[PDB]
């Protein structure tokens, strides 16, 4: 079969920067009989169906802006946006149809920012929540730009990382930064014998990780 | 120009026109009569002699199914034709010899028993093993299976409607040969009304005279296919050192090919709106191969005068 | 131009047979083929197969041999897709796309709005919102955050708003991902510490899928 591989798969650019994605496919998917070079580039904005941009890897569909240019032959292909704007943030797949219809991994476009200032917060479970038959401690991290961030739970100097769930926001348009949350769930009669509940978050904005402890 | 279907369209009544059905039935009757008249002038002795010596049959089969699809594929590759055009020319090349090839054989008048055994064995072998070669040679074109879409009942029906008149003519000549001039006069009149009917067809049955907008290079390859078939048959016969009688009949039987099955497979595989002038392409191919046949008829008679 | 019309959202048990309807009336339905694309949430597009309405010819992807079943209706100009074999991970978003087909499908120029399918035990339950409040000996600071966690709601139809909070400013709606069959979401709002005691903040949750609009006010410990 044919597998489509995209190298970047994630990037952040400003208004003036050009993205220049590339997917190398598997082998030379160029038809010798018809010099068409079967390949199609699709753009899928969030919450919307994909929209075709380039077909035959060289010809752009009517109605797309002139900034979208695609050039490539053989196995290497490249799509360039040049003067990218705010409405070009989507996911592109460079679908191929030479032998079998296979889609690429996809690339994500973001907006660059100088630094990040994450904010920590620890919330103990509500008193009524214990009476419901279980305990649930939740902490969320707010206003951090880099996606690569790790959170761990420390109890009495011990690490378990069992039954932990993480949720990420979708990079709201108000600011380039986005938040994340972490949850820990456990049943009743299994909450008060150990206490501790120390939370630590590791981020690239500082070498020393930020750690927050809890009491009672 | 992106991917759009041709503006060529067919009338809704064209699917079941009573005029079209009448033309089909009169064409079937015409083929029956001409096949009877053609099989009248043959006997089982040469049939058995040529069946016992299958060297001509073997060379015809290896030319029709061994190199003809190969040269069709090569021609499609070198002329940069589209998928539909390449499939059409490949199917036309893979087709076995038709009955009009036997009519031209009568015109050349060489080894008629060999010609009829050649065409019947070619049709039988096509029925037996055409889908496998079609699948082998259609890589990258029409990823669908296509095995169950090649006609099968049509092939056996044509084989029966060809064999029966020939056998009737042979047994009539062998048993009671006293009504020869009447059936030959019937042949003359059926040929005359055949000319009338083909004129009526070309006048008031084609419609949408936009075949001249068809791509010139596909016209060129449809021109070259019968010529290269004739030349390959002639040279292949020449280098295998048989008698001089079989040269022309085997060469021109290899060159000619049937077009009805190609039209049926293209129509059943694709909508009429998707296919443009390539729907009328089989008619053009048949007309042009008939023209080449007439040209070689004239050349042969001119040579035999001198 | 022509648009591809999908059937709509579908909710189905793990063992059943679900049929998807895709309708397009802007051209000659037999001149083009209809594809189906499966998209797991955040895992990218995946091909399933295509059907040719002219000859009812179907081609399937390697993994979709067992469950893939494509049928077409020339009279209704609709393409139907059936699975008849469902699992919890099968839930995804399915798109029907139109592509010109001469010998090879060229490209999906037009797409449908998409169909969202969910596989689970159903049994819709109302959420149990729980407020969040700090004050366990922490020094807090200039500004503090607040939220209202929700538990045990089945359907995706949920909306949380803060009428008495910071409104559209400093509010983040964290998306919910499935766990144990009942997924949960969280919300966060930032309120200055100095002004927090002066006016109270209440979180109201909207659940159009049910008849529950429970509202409660968080109380510091």
């Amino acid at each position: 079969d044919i597998v489509m591989t995209q190298s970047p798969s994630s990037l952040a650019v400003s208004a003036g920067e050009k993205v220049t994605m590339s997917c190398k496919s598997s082998q030379s998917l160029f038809n010798s009989r018809t010099r068409r070079n079967y390949l199609a580039w699709y753009q899928q904005k969030p919450g919307q169906s994909p929209k075709l941009l380039i077909y035959w890897a060289s010809t752009r569909e009517s109605g797309v802006p002139d900034r979208f240019t695609g050039s490539g032959s053989g196995t290497d292909f490249t799509l360039t946006i040049s003067s990218v704007q705010a409405e070009d943030l989507a996911v592109y797949y460079c679908k191929q149809s030479y032998y079998l219809l296979t889609f690429g991994a996809g690339t994500k476009l973001e907006l660059k920012r100088a630094d990040a200032a994450p904010t920590v917060s620890i919330f103990p479970p509500s008193s009524e929540q214990l009476t419901s038959g279980g305990a649930s401690v939740v902490c969320f991290l707010n206003n951090f730009y880099p996606k690569d961030i790790n959170v761990k739970w420390k109890i009495d100097g011990s690490e378990r990382q069992n039954g932990v769930l993480n949720s990420w926001t979708d990079q709201d348009s108000k600011d380039s930064t986005y938040s994340m949350s972490s949850t820990l769930t456990l049943t009743k009669d299994e909450y008060e014998r150990h206490n501790s509940y120390t939370c630590e978050a590791t981020h690239k904005t500082s070498t020393s990780p930020i750690v927050k402890s809890f009491n009672r | 120009n992106a991917s759009a279907p041709f503006n060529f369209t067919l009338p809704p009544n064209f699917g079941k026109r009573p005029t079209d059905l009448a033309l089909s039935v009169i064409l079937v009757f015409m083929l029956f009569f001409i096949m009877l008249s053609l099989g009248c002038t043959m006997e089982f002795s040469k049939i058995k002699a040529h069946l016992w010596k299958p060297k001509g049959l073997a060379i015809a089969l290896v030319a029709q199914y061994g190199i003809m699809p190969l040269t069709a594929f090569v021609l499609g590759k070198v002329f940069r034709l589209k998928n539909i055009e390449a499939l059409a020319i490949l199917v036309c090349g893979c087709s076995p010899g038709g009955n009009l090839s036997n009519v031209f054989s009568l015109a050349m008048k060489g080894d008629m028993n060999l010609s009829i055994v050649m065409t019947t064995c070619s049709t039988f072998c096509a029925l037996g093993m055409m889908p496998l070669l079609l699948y082998i040679y259609s890589r990258g074109i029409y990823d669908g299976d296509l095995k169950d879409k090649v006609p099968y009942k049509g092939i056996v029906i044509s084989l029966v409607l060809v064999l029966i008149p020939c056998t009737i003519g042979i047994v009539l000549k062998s048993k009671r040969p006293q009504y020869m001039r009447y059936v030959i006069k019937g042949g003359m009149i059926i040929i005359l009304l055949c000319s009338v009917a083909v004129t009526v067809l070309s006048a008031i049955n084609v419609g949408k005279s936009i075949m001249f907008a068809m791509t010139p290079l596909l016209i060129a390859t449809s021109s070259l296919m019968p010529f290269i078939g004739f030349l390959l048959g002639y040279v292949l016969s020449a280098l295998f050192c048989l008698n001089g009688r079989c040269r022309r009949t085997v060469s021109m039987e290899t060159g000619c090919a049937n077009v009805q099955l190609c039209s049926t497979i293209l129509n059943v595989a694709f909508p009429p709106e998707v296919i443009g002038p390539l729907f009328f392409f089989p008619l053009l191919y048949m007309i042009f191969q008939l023209g080449e046949g007439l040209l070689l008829i004239a050349i042969f008679w001119c040579y035999e005068k001198f | 131009e022509v648009q591809l019309q999908q059937s709509g959202p579908e909710l189905v048990k793990p063992g059943a047979s679900v049929k998807m309807s895709c309708k397009a009336s802007g051209y000659t339905f037999t001149s083009y083929i209809i594809h189906w694309v499966k998209q797991k949430p955040g895992q990218g597009l995946e091909w399933i197969g295509y059907i040719n309405p002219y000859n009812d010819g179907t081609k399937y992807n390697e993994k979709f041999k067992g469950k893939g079943t494509l049928t077409s209706d020339k009279s209704s100009s609709t393409a139907y897709m059936e699975l008849s074999s469902l699992t919890s991970e099968d839930s995804a978003v399915y798109y029907c796309a139109r592509s010109y087909y001469d010998g090879i499908p060229h490209y999906f120029d037009y797409w449908g709005q998409g169909t969202t399918l969910t596989v689970s035990s159903a049994k819709t339950t109302p959420p149990s919102v729980y407020p969040l409040a700090p004050g366990c000996g922490d020094t807090t600071g200039s500004s503090v955050t607040l939220g209202c966690l929700v538990k045990g709601y089945f359907p995706e139809s949920v909306t949380v708003t803060w009428n008495s909070g910071s409104l559209s400013s400093s509010v983040h709606t964290f998306p919910a991902l499935l766990q144990s069959g009942l997924y949960t979401m969280s919300s966060s709002v930032t309120v200055p510490s100095s002004t927090w005691p002066s006016q109270t903040v209440t979180c109201s949750v909207a659940h159009p899928a049910s008849s529950t609009t429970v509202d409660k006010k968080l109380e510091p410990s």
